[PDB]
């Protein structure tokens, strides 16, 4: 199977001997302009740069030219955004906590709080979502500490369903 | 028409918490490559609202849609002044809800 | 002849529910029927089921787009008639599995409860309002809101060696869908330790 990535609407990588040519619009193809390559030499990916306008045309061919994958979306469409750059804690006198981030340099994302006991385990954590830039979490107790991680999720009304969310923050 | 003048905040929730789910509910997985694009939200609504509402050969039901419908209504609603193949209804309806990604990310 | 409603999303399937009723009981509905007309997708209008003293419809028909005229009527004639719009009056639907356990080791007590709309298409995501009191007496309910499935109280905030009650509602939170509180889930009760 073959995989693209749209990281942050910066690049397009574009994961798989094939090669692979590329188009914005209606102009002419392209070849792309950094493969990855084996230690024998087999190609393993590309990586080409990313427009936020203007349709990118896919097309991976085999050794002997025949289609294999062919595509035809907004760069847009894959976008997996970097993660929010730090994650601010502060408790309000309601007993709830804030949770705030910087903004992205783009729109219609959605951000993914998760929280839970630091005693906790890997799977207690509690999820909550909103818009940019802050949220706030409820019901915590003042005396226990907690872990607190976030991620940005594209909205699928907005760029699609093959979109993806960030990595969690640390 | 010109678009410019509709109440696209409205529009953009009507959008994404009601005609969005529709569109995705009809194509049910089904994908296919775009055909057109669009660089501004009036634009886009321009091409959206020819897409979805103007019957084509192959699919003359599109504008009776469910997604259909609720779009014409909520440009009159919210715009000034505003007045069979199944595969071939998945096509168009794959770029019509690529039309509505497009305006998503469009400036006003 | 004044009349409340409200709707629900997504109540068994994809169909939404529409439930109305006059304010004042001590009345009579001899023959009198609601009727509501504008915004739906493939009828004109729909005329309300009548059961006992409310007026309820379970349709996929609604546009969710754009104010309906709800008419009380008699025969040909309107009694009275409102505009409003369905997704400016839904009702949550409440919660299920209340459900609470006291953790000695965190000297606390896990209240768990599970969210229907999660399940939903339209509107997933709801405020909830968590709310206890001692089960025996007169008490100010202590409200706890939430916006996720879990929560905890720390054992410090409650008497010991009491019984206590608990129920939760939810309320949308959405940018485009307002409207009311659901319904209280269904009581549950617990009994606190020694301290």
């Amino acid at each position: 199977d073959v995989t693209v990535v749209c990281h942050d609407l910066e690049t397009v990588e574009v994961t798989w001997q094939l090669s692979l040519e590329f188009r914005y619009g209606t102009g002419a193809l392209q070849p792309c302009p950094r493969y990855f390559l084996s230690g024998a030499g087999v190609t393993s990916g590309c990586i080409l740069p990313a427009a936020r306008a203007g349709l990118l045309e896919l097309a991976l061919r085999d050794g002997g030219g025949a289609m294999v994958f062919k595509a035809r979306q907004r760069a847009s469409a894959w976008l997996k955004p970097r993660p929010p750059w730090n994650v601010t804690l502060l408790w309000t006198p309601d007993g709830d906590v804030t949770v705030s981030w910087p903004a992205h340099s783009y729109l219609g994302l959605d951000y993914e709080v998760q929280h839970r006991e630091s005693n906790d385990d890997e799977d207690a954590w509690q999820t909550t979502s909103g818009p940019c830039c802050d949220l706030t979490v409820g019901g915590l107790d003042p005396v226990r500490c907690y872990d607190f991680r976030v991620r940005a999720s594209p909205r699928a009304a907005h760029y699609g369903l093959e979109a993806q969310p960030s990595e969690w923050t640390a | 028409y010109n678009f410019s003048n509709c109440n696209f905040t409205s529009i953009t929730k009507i959008y994404c918490n009601i005609i969005f789910h529709d569109l995705t509910g009809d194509l049910k997985g089904a994908k296919f490559e775009q055909i057109e694009d669009c660089e501004s939200k009036p634009a886009c609504l321009l091409k959206i609202e020819y897409y979805t509402l103007n019957p084509i050969p192959g699919c003359p039901s599109l504008p009776d849609k469910t997604f259909a419908r609720r779009t014409r209504e909520a440009l009159n609603d919210h715009c000034p002044g505003y007045p069979e193949v199944q595969n071939i209804c998945l096509q168009q309806t794959s770029q019509i809800l690529r039309l509505w990604y497009s305006f998503m990310q469009s400036p006003e | 002849h004044s009349f409340w409603c409200h709707s629900q999303l997504e109540v068994d399937g994809s169909q939404h529910l529409l439930t109305c009723a006059f304010n004042d009981s001590d009345i009579n509905t001899a023959n009198l029927e609601f009727q509501i007309c504008g915004a739906l997708l493939r009828v004109k209008c729909l005329t309300l089921n009548k059961l006992q003293d409310i007026y309820f419809i379970k349709t996929s028909e609604f546009l969710l787009i754009g104010s309906s005229n709800i008419c009380v009527k008699l025969g040909q004639k309107n009694l009275t008639c409102k505009n409003m719009a369905i997704n400016t009056i839904v009702k949550a639907e409440a919660p299920s599995d209340l459900k609470v356990v006291y953790r000695k080791e965190a000297n606390d007590f896990l209240v768990t409860f599970n969210a229907p709309h999660l399940k939903k298409k339209y509107l997933k995501k709801v405020k909830h309002d968590v709310a206890y009191r001692p089960a025996r007496g007169e008490s100010n309910w202590t409200h706890v809101s939430l916006f996720h499935t879990r929560t905890t109280i720390p054992q410090r905030k409650l008497r010991p060696k009491a019984m206590y009650e608990i129920k939760v509602r939810s309320i949308p939170h959405n940018d485009y869908f307002k409207g009311f509180w659901s319904e209280w889930s269904p009581s549950s009760t617990f009994e606190t330790p020694e301290p």
